[PDB]
């Protein structure tokens, strides 16, 4: 159908330009209209504009002309948004949507891209798994999981099994530490039976640092 | 510069009763604000257009109107597991404002934890650290607390806790309480445990493992 997916997360240095992409997959149509949206961790949202493949006259937005502009495609229909001059401010996430409520009657959203605007690097971050002990039996049923230690970049994704799994899920959201540091702990809920060679991964992915390890569990 | 606002920050409501969520301005426009809902950690969703309807949406468990310097959406928990925030638009005109937006807590029976604990990975030893953690999988409510104990020695300040959002299904809660120190300061003892003193339980259940077997 529509998929309308952006490019992955980024990181760069204050003071540089950036230029987001987010594709079109089904929406080849001219008719649609698609928006910029800005959205900080602190829960605030904003409308950065708009345009429309038919003169676009939609550029910018009071408070934020001269900090963004946005441009079209016409390989692929991939509207382009051009960000420079960044600061920790504009540190958001940010979406695209194609709703033409004159011609359709539905809409999608972007997966979403995250940007880090900040001094610091790309770290890749450290997985050690969670074995489940004699102790982590409550009833014949089981738990494991694993932790995922020191990433600066916040965008971490942890699969279980490729994508396969989702019963009993708790990924957490990423808690600072003193290090000025990352960490998470992605866990499951399994049955005690399980123990005869039923094999779990941690299929997380770091996607600014490309560092995609996917770590198996085993107790003990 | 047209504003908006949903004067009220959070909101809290029963399993099954309707609740109504507000949102004002300062202009007047009709059949044209829409609302959205962000799922939590997911993209948000067009929940409505011109207060009217919306792709894929409820039947109308979820329903509210009002123009001018005044409007509302009221949900009645029909079918409604959904826990999440959700935001209004002046679509009307640019800049096509939107709004400060409520939290949705879903209050439910309080719920016991199941408690298991993890020794740090093999792996990390390779490191000097040792990271313990005490998890806590499905319960309610919000508010408790926690103790660590090494060899009847309790810990302060070294320990760090990460709380989730609300599940779909049950609106049980998860927190992982996270002890770190040097594996110098781990090696240095046998016996460790948390020690969780929960609303909803009657005595602090204190869970241990030793190390070594």
């Amino acid at each position: 159908e529509v998929q309308l997916q952006q490019s992955g997360a980024e990181l760069v240095k204050p003071g540089a330009s950036v230029k987001l992409s987010c594709t079109a997959s089904g929406f080849n149509i001219k008719d649609t209209y698609i928006y910029w949206v800005r959205q900080r961790p602190e829960q605030g949202l904003e409308w950065i504009g708009r345009i429309d493949p038919a003169n676009g006259n939609t550029k910018y937005d009071p408070k934020v002309q001269g900090k963004a502009t946005i441009t079209a495609d016409t390989s692929s229909n991939t509207a382009y948004l051009q960000l420079s001059s960044l600061t920790f401010e504009d540190t958001a996430v940010y979406y695209c949507a194609l709703e033409h409520g004159y011609y359709d009657v539905m809409d999608y959203w972007g997966q979403g891209t995250s940007v880090t605007v900040s001094s610091a690097s790309t770290k890749g971050p450290s997985v050690f798994p969670l074995a489940p002990s004699s102790k982590s039996t409550s009833g014949g049923t089981a738990a494991l999981g694993c932790l995922v230690k020191d990433y600066f970049p916040e965008p971490v994704t942890v699969s279980w099994n490729s994508g396969a799994l989702t019963s009993g899920v708790h990924t957490f959201p990423a808690v600072l530490q003193s290090s000025g540091l990352y960490s998470l702990s992605s866990v499951v809920t399994v049955p005690s039976s399980s123990l005869g060679t039923q094999t779990y991964i941690c299929n997380v992915n770091h996607k600014p640092s490309n560092t995609k390890v996917d770590k198996r569990v085993e107790p003990k | 510069d047209i504003v908006m606002t949903q004067s009220q920050k959070f909101m809290s409501t029963s399993v099954g009763d309707r609740v109504s969520v507000t949102c004002k301005a300062s202009q007047n426009v009709d059949t044209n604000v829409a609302w959205y809902q962000k799922k939590p950690g997911q993209s948000p969703k067009a929940l409505i257009y011109s207060a009217s309807y919306r792709y894929s949406g409820v039947p109308d468990r979820f329903t509210g109107s009002g123009s001018g310097t005044d409007f509302t959406l009221t949900i009645s928990n029909v079918q409604s597991e959904d826990l999440a925030e959700y935001f209004c638009q002046q679509y009307n005109s640019y800049p096509y404002t939107f709004g400060g937006g409520t939290k949705l807590e879903i209050k439910r029976t309080v719920a016991a934890p199941s408690v298991f604990i993890f020794p740090p990975s093999d792996e990390q030893l390779k490191s000097g650290t040792a990271s313990v953690v005490c998890l806590l999988n499905n319960f309610y409510p919000r508010e408790a607390k926690v103790q660590w104990k090494v060899d009847n020695a309790l810990q302060s300040g070294n320990s760090q806790e990460s709380v989730t959002e609300q599940d779909s299904k049950d609106s049980t809660y998860s927190l992982s309480s996270t002890l770190t120190l040097s594996k110098a300061d781990y090696e240095k003892h046998k016996v460790y445990a948390c020690e969780v003193t929960h609303q909803g339980l009657s005595s602090p259940v204190t869970k241990s493992f030793n190390r070594g077997e």
